[PDB]
């Protein structure tokens, strides 16, 4: 998208991908990096376990 | 109590911030909250309702959290939430009904229902929220003994009192001296009247004089003073102080002389205004002294002059009076305005499900019955119920 | 119609919260929702005004984004910003002008403007911001049939009416009898009248009625009453009712007897109040039934007995009056009121653009008019342009 | 003075938002404004009061910054935040009271008091934070020269004032002509008369004006307008113009004839409205025009024709009533009104420390003497005033 470079902090309190989905404008672009932002497990008991 | 606020805010928000098509960065901060709802509310159990015709129902809490992945939210995440929040504002309503019902008489200031009692522990802490309401911030200053205040327009500060005092009076009731007033809602309408027009009096001059307590102490009024009580205007017959005979009174209404207006506390002289109409002031006080004289006017016109004789026929009074009103003020202590519908709100659910007559509330929830004795016994159950029926408020117009 | 909304809520937060020296974590959501508006907003083009005087301008939007990668804001970034914000809440005032001064009859709570049928595309629904507001959040409501409420201090609700009503009466007007009434925004002063003072009735009683049925069900309501009509106190000369000639009213004035007030919801009494004054509540009506009646009092003093003798000549007529007032109600419709200015935005702009008169509102939009006649086409287009009033309410006063 | 409402908007929200087991996300942002007014009021040393009798205090800031590490705030975090904001809280109050106790005729709109010069250097213009209440916002408006207003409830627009005009007399005082009027608060009730009920008038009919010029221009206003004077319609003896005689007014009430209300904007009808009564508008307007005339009733029945004789004594008074009253209006300077309570909070703490008669202000804050001559030097004062008392008004109430 013809952007700068990303001029990144070591010890920056958010990722790379986190301070790019508010930049980058295209819309099928930014929602996969939103998915990859806020992806974890989920801790569910099943067996007892 | 701080945490039943905290579920009706977060509940009220969620109606209000999630819509389709949002950014997920305005909701980011909500959700954490209604997230963190859920997982204190699983599991527990709830029952309301008891008493006259409100019912029994019985809640259960089973869900599951919200989506966090989103960069818009689409139809699909808030056709998911809408159908968690409608259980829980159902869940509120129920509660709220429930405790605005109650009462007690020993310490009214506790929490009376069964659900409200169990979401006290401090399992349920960790659901509070910001607390910003009026209500809700007088709940908490003045449980730490800090100075409160809530602001009125047009308090209900008077109960209903129409009378009248005789300080002259005969079996006839041809010649009569004395005042007649009518105090109700935030208004004073006092006259004083003399049937002889002061013809007989030291120096012409009638005094006259209205003493009204407050029951509560008021902060920076603004006060309008007129000077004609306009109730007090025309003929009328009124009947005797036992109920026995009737009298007439015909008046003609003179300018009232030397007006001095007190606002006392605790017997000291706090303002005064001496022939000052208009809009005035007044910082601190529980008790207004309304003073005003009748004076004979020296001269007088032929047209005039017929009016008021020299033997015993007075067909036509002499009246003077004045007209006070309370327009916004200051209290401290929880009451009844002309702005919000606090009061409204408590009888019409007392009155739905037929409720008996507690020991606390008088019968029907009369304003005049409990503003005149206005115990610190109701004070706390006032204030406990005015809360209550402000956070149902939020949810449920 | 919920994103125009969505403009006008962030907008006014972009000049309350970008100030100069402040830290930029208060604003970096704001500036997130201010750069995705700007995105959806550029390439096209819009066109608003047409009707009357109302000009014709042509919007097109070119802009660019705000910065984010500053600690604390300055003059540069305010200033750059200004010039930004200036432009939209010039376009937002014309469009609400454009929409308040249209309307339609087949369904008028669709968009009628050309710019807000083209805002209502799935382009333009990622503005959407949050509804707070009480106009915006019973748009929503309303729109999924749930149930909405209005609050109001003091709403008119009574179109204006000043009439009588003769039960008795000869070409002569010298024994008569009857009612007399005042219907005038939220305040009943009705008043009965017999010449002969029930000497004739049947156990010296006479009987009065007045029924005011209202257009919408009002709810939880908080009614004052008391027990004189001050306005019909005075004596007074009165046309007769085809305006032929003229008859005279020379009142005194007793108490009234026996009062009782009925609040009726098809035809069911849902409150009842039997010689109780001051306030009361009525929790759900749509009819106020007052009824009182006149008693001759049975023992007269000698200043008394003149006044009612058994003849014909009556030169003192009884009166008995009541005066009913409505402090806050909540209602479902939209109405007008006593402390917020609907109704004077939308007047104001129709009256200023010379505007011709449409198939729907009354001429003038003549308030009197539009409550006797309020039919669900002219509650439609109502709700829709005091809520498009309040939008433009929150950018320019 | 834009960082006094700063240290007042997150000190009110400081107590809201920091409450004991709330997640941490919810004061992510508060935290770092409220640890960034800490780092920049430290070092710094100011003093209040020293005026009447308001005592002379120093203050002095060295606290320690907030911590950023909890998940749920504990009743540590929360007990060691209120020992910190109990100190601020004390120092807001008395750099309002210091601000609206004191005044200038030069430049008013100028800080006046020694720790608000003090404030206003680039140092502490990093406490910036949002501006969002009425005041603040059109303080900043204002300032740049944007169109501001301010939107009120019943303003208190017309000063006191109570008299008469003769426009017929002799010294018998039994032929009279002209009008009466009260002019007080947002109410105007005036009152034409005619003691020959115009039996010798051109065609039978006498004509009425009554002309009201304001102080400021008002703005969409509603007004409600009734065809009778309340005040006007009983009997009453009247002294005369220089206090040397007494007169007898007794009245008897027609309709008005051909009614006419004008509202004029710098000579220019801006509305009329020509026998309409009810709720009226009224969009630009600085002068209030009344037209109204007496008509002679050409048909009367035998007791309404001995009232009016053709000869000179005349004993019931022929008498024709308005009544106005502005309900909401939008003004562009400071005003009082009936809701809210700034004027109150002025004059209470001039009252309180006994503090002399200055400069630009009525002895006492007398609101009738200050809107009479409501001079522009008068205008910049009453609104710095006004403004410092909202933003107490946010912590103490
Ligand atoms: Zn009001």
């Amino acid at each position: 998208f013809g952007m700068q470079r990303m001029h990144y902090r070591n010890g920056d309190p958010q990722t790379p991908f986190q301070i790019a989905e508010q930049q980058i404008q295209n819309f099928q672009v930014a929602n996969w990096l939103h998915f990859v932002n806020y992806n974890q497990f989920r801790q569910v008991v099943i067996d007892g376990v | 109590m701080d945490v039943l606020y905290s579920l009706s805010k977060t509940l009220k928000d969620a109606r209000d911030k999630i819509v389709e098509g949002t950014l997920y960065s305005n909701v980011s901060d909500l959700i954490q909250q209604f997230n963190q709802m859920i997982i204190t509310m699983n599991g527990n159990e709830f029952q309301t309702g008891g008493i006259g015709n409100l019912p029994i129902r019985n809640w259960n809490f089973n869900f599951g959290l919200l989506g966090t992945t989103l960069l818009n939210l689409d139809a699909n995440y808030v056709e998911t939430a809408r159908n968690t929040i409608d259980y829980f504002v159902d869940f509120v309503d129920n509660v709220c009904m429930d405790e605005m019902v109650r009462e007690s008489q020993r310490n009214g200031i506790a929490p009376q229902s069964d659900s409200l009692r169990k979401l006290s522990a401090i399992k349920f802490k960790r659901i509070n929220f910001d607390n910003s309401s009026e209500y809700i911030e007088n709940w908490n200053l003045q449980n730490r003994r800090q100075r409160t205040g809530f602001t009125f327009h047009k308090p209900n500060i008077f109960p209903y009192s129409a009378s009248f005092t005789l300080n002259r009076s005969q079996p006839a009731h041809d010649n009569l001296m004395g005042t007649m007033w009518l105090n109700a809602g935030s208004e004073i309408q006092v006259a004083g009247f003399d049937y002889s027009c002061a013809i007989n009096a030291p120096a012409n001059i009638q005094q006259f004089e209205h003493i009204v307590p407050l029951r509560r102490v008021l902060t920076t009024a603004t006060i309008t003073l007129l000077p004609d009580a306009e109730r007090f205007s025309f003929p009328r017959v009124i009947n005797s102080a036992d109920g026995a005979t009737t009298w007439f009174f015909n008046p003609v209404i003179l300018r009232p002389n030397n007006v001095e207006v007190e606002f006392l506390l605790n017997g000291q002289i706090i303002n005064t205004y001496q022939a000052r109409f208009g809009t005035i002031v007044a910082r601190n006080f529980d008790t207004i002294r309304l003073s005003f004289q009748l004076m004979r006017p020296p001269n007088m016109t032929p047209a005039v002059a017929v009016l008021f004789p020299n033997a015993q026929p007075f067909e036509h009074h002499a009246t003077v009076g004045l007209t006070l009103r309370i327009e916004s003020a200051v209290c401290e202590s929880v009451l009844a305005d002309a702005s919000e519908t606090l009061l409204a709100n408590v009888t019409s659910v007392r009155q739905e499900y037929a409720i008996p007559v507690g020991p606390v509330f008088p019968p029907g929830m009369n304003w005049t019955d409990l503003i005149t004795n206005y115990s610190p016994s109701r004070e706390d159950n006032l204030q406990r119920v005015f809360t209550v029926a402000s956070i149902r408020s939020m949810l449920i117009k």
